[PDB]
Order: C-alpha cells, then sequence, then structure tokens
C-alpha cells in the first residue's frame, strides 16, 4: 500500500488568464541549488523558484514577439561546454526556440516542422539531442550544438496523424511515440545507422564545407501497435522496459511489446503481439491533451483530471489498485490540470491549469 | 517476477543517470 502524502502549500494565477499546457522543473540544477520550474502557455514562458513555507518566487517572464504563438511544451537542457542551463520551447507555430533562462533572450530557433509541435524531449545522456513531435505526423531529432537536423522519423510506416507525445528510455537507446492514429511506435536510436547519423551530425562543420547536412529519413519503426487503446494516445512514457500510455478511457495502461517473456531488445519490427500488464484507473479525464508524469526515480506517477483533482500512484506497489495514493484535492482548484512536474528530489509536485493557475504540493 | 526485474532495471539505470548528474555542476537559474 502507498504511504506518500502531500500538502497544498501555495497557488497563484498568471495574469494572462490563458491555459497553461506545460510545466517542468529543471532537473539539471545541482544539489543544494534552488528548485526552479518553467511554465508555458499562450505566447508566454515563465520561470519560478521554490522557497520555504510554500513560497513561489517569480524569476523571469518571456513574451514571444509573435502574439499569435501558443506554446504547448518546454524542456530543459544545458550547454555542454559552459554548463549554462538552457530551455527549449515550442507550440502552434511549429518553431523550436532555445532560450537563455538567465536573460530570456532567444539564442536560436529551428524551423522545419510543417505544423505545431506537441512535445519536446532532450536525450538523457547527450544534452544536445533534442526530439520534437509534431502535428505534421513526424518526430525530428536535432543536434543543437551543430544546428543540424539529424533524422526525421516518419513516412511509409510512420504515424498517419498528429503525433502527441514521445519519450526516450532511461539510457537513451530508443524512443516510443504515440498519436491521433491510435498507434504507439518504437524507434531505436542505438542502431548502427542512427549512431552513425548522430556522429556525422557532430562532424558537420559549415565553415569547412559548403554542402548542407543530409538528415536521415527513417520511414520504418522498430515496433508498432494499434492494440492498446481504441482512440488517440496523448501521453507515453517508458517504465524501465515496459510502457505507460493513455487515451480517453480513464486509465493509464502498462504494457510491453511482444509476449510476456519477450526481451525489448530482441523484439522484431514485425512483432504482432502486445502484453498488457496492468491499468491505473482514475475518473473525469476523458478529454484530449492531459499529460501524466513521473518523478526522477520512477517511484511516483501523477496525473491531473478535468475538474482539478491530482491522482498519484506509488510505482513500487505491484498491483495498480493498491498503488493508489490519497488523491490531491483543493476546493479552489477546479480547472483541468494539463500537466504536473515533480522536483528532482520528489519533495515538490507542481500542477498547472486551464485557468492559468499553478498549484504547489509539498511531500510530507 | 516481471515487476522485481523491471524495478531492478529502473534502479540500476536511474543510478547511472544520477551518477552522471552528480559529476555535473550546472549554473543556477
Ligand atoms: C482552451 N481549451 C478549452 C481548448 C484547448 C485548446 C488547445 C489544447 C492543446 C493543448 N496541448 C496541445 N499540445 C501539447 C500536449 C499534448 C499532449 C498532452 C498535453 C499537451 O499539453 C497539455 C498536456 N495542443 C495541441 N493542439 N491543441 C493543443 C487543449 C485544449
Ligand atoms: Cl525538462
Ligand atoms: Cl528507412
Amino acid at each position: 500500500k502507498c504511504k506518500y502524502s502531500f500538502k497544498c502549500v501555495n497557488s497563484l494565477k498568471e495574469d494572462h488568464n490563458q491555459p497553461l499546457f506545460g510545466v517542468q522543473f529543471n532537473w539539471h540544477s545541482k544539489e543544494g541549488d534552488p528548485l526552479v520550474f518553467a511554465t508555458v502557455g499562450s505566447n508566454r514562458v515563465t520561470l519560478y523558484e521554490c522557497h520555504s513555507q510554500g513560497e513561489i518566487r517569480l524569476l523571469q517572464s518571456y513574451v514571444d514577439a509573435d502574439a499569435d504563438e501558443n506554446f504547448y511544451t518546454c524542456a530543459w537542457t544545458y550547454d555542454s561546454n559552459t554548463s549554462h542551463p538552457l530551455l527549449a520551447v515550442a507550440g502552434s507555430r511549429g518553431i523550436i526556440r532555445i532560450i537563455n533562462p538567465i536573460t530570456m533572450q532567444c539564442i536560436k530557433h529551428y524551423v522545419g516542422h510543417g505544423n505545431a509541435i506537441n512535445e519536446l524531449k532532450f536525450h538523457p545522456r547527450d544534452p544536445n539531442l533534442l526530439l520534437s513531435v509534431s502535428k505534421d505526423h513526424a518526430l525530428r531529432l536535432w543536434n543543437i550544438q551543430t544546428d543540424t537536423l539529424v533524422a526525421i522519423f516518419g513516412g511509409v510506416e510512420g504515424h498517419r496523424d498528429e503525433v502527441l507525445s514521445a519519450d526516450y528510455d532511461l539510457l537513451g537507446e530508443k524512443i516510443m511515440s504515440c498519436g491521433m492514429d491510435h498507434s504507439l511506435k518504437l524507434w531505436r536510436i542505438n542502431s548502427k545507422r542512427m549512431m552513425n547519423a548522430i556522429k556525422e551530425s557532430y562532424d558537420y562543420n559549415p565553415n569547412k564545407t559548403n554542402r548542407p547536412f543530409i538528415s536521415q529519413k527513417i520511414h520504418f519503426p522498430d515496433f508498432s501497435t494499434r492494440d492498446i487503446h481504441r482512440n488517440y494516445v496523448d501521453c507515453v512514457r517508458w517504465l524501465g522496459d515496459l510502457i505507460l500510455s493513455k487515451s480517453c478511457e480513464n486509465a493509464i495502461v502498462c504494457w510491453k511489446p511482444g509476449k510476456m517473456e519477450d526481451d525489448i531488445d530482441k523484439i522484431k519490427p514485425s512483432e504482432s503481439n502486445v502484453t498488457i500488464l496492468g491499468r491505473f484507473d482514475y475518473s473525469q479525464c476523458d478529454i484530449w491533451y492531459m499529460r501524466f508524469s513521473m518523478d526522477f526515480w520512477q517511484k511516483m506517477l501523477a496525473l491531473g483530471n478535468q475538474v482539478g483533482k491530482l491522482y498519484v500512484w506509488d510505482l513500487e506497489v505491484e498491483d495498480p489498485h493498491k498503488a493508489k495514493c490519497t488523491t490531491l484535492t483543493h476546493h479552489k482548484c477546479g480547472a483541468a490540470i494539463r500537466q504536473t512536474s515533480f522536483s528532482r528530489d520528489s519533495s515538490i509536485l507542481i500542477a498547472v491549469c486551464d485557468d492559468a493557475s499553478i498549484w504547489r504540493w509539498d511531500r510530507l | 517476477s516481471m515487476f522485481s526485474s523491471n524495478r531492478q532495471k529502473i534502479l540500476e539505470r536511474t543510478e547511472i543517470l544520477n551518477q552522471e548528474w552528480k559529476q555535473r555542476r550546472i549554473q543556477p537559474v
């Protein structure tokens, strides 16, 4: 049975009054340094610092030059040469912006997606590898050190509709993506082809060659299934070698490609079987665009619902029914919680809402 | 168990990431 308990210590509302779609704590900050998180919504990116007695301190507010931009996602990284933190943001315009979080200057941007970007993810070992997932049906892998487009995951056997989410596994050997076509697709990046494409993106030097960098066009995934959910799949994360994914059926499904005993690294691209291992049930979260999250150690799973409830499960409890923690509710938190983020040490859980409100829950 | 085996993979792989993070000194925001 779960023992995790939390207390709501603070809340605030951003003055733009627009829905907040993204929230991320900076997990790159070193131990002892202040806990910082970013929020995204409207044409805004806002940074906050967490302090004692539930204090949420406003640090900087970025306002995009384009008033019609709607940010949907953000992700933290660091400059591998100077150790400086960096923040990537993207949304409806289909443009990735790399912002210096200390000054709020847009350092650089990446154009190429034919439509909106639904999610950004940085590789867990290499801070220069940025993955973007888009309404154009494709995923794109970028090397932000050399400003190159490494690979485009899409085409013949890629997604047939908007890609809503994606996740790298813990060691960054593979990606699972999902979207509106009801499918979950695996893309290995530790293949000889992709490891060489990544190495080539590092050798690319414009002041040494006049030819443009050639991106890989990966048309075929390493696994594909439409047998987990019967509707859009708007969130996917790895849980070790297993997968967590959700649709609108008020359940997060824990599953794995192949039969029960099949090794993730030995499944063939034509594998037609899937194994469901369990379901984390909840209520009132049957609307699209509702993200679940986990803490760094993958000991807690969190998901907000359409009426302001925040569900939490203890992932160290094998049966998902006994894994359920006490649901986090506040009588004033009544709008849809689009995304949550735990601090690196799991001591703080932040939730962001459709009414521009931010809620801080501290672990007891 | 499938559970204990998967939990052990998560424990060892997050420990690898945690050690890589411990060696780093990223500037605060
Ligand atoms: C204002 N209300 C009443 C209407 C409304 C309008 C836009 C979206 C929306 C959110 N988000 C994205 N994408 C990012 C994304 C993908 C998956 C899961 C989540 C996401 O962010 C929140 C959690 N959108 C893309 N196109 N419209 C979106 C949602 C609702
Ligand atoms: Cl992040
Ligand atoms: Cl191909």
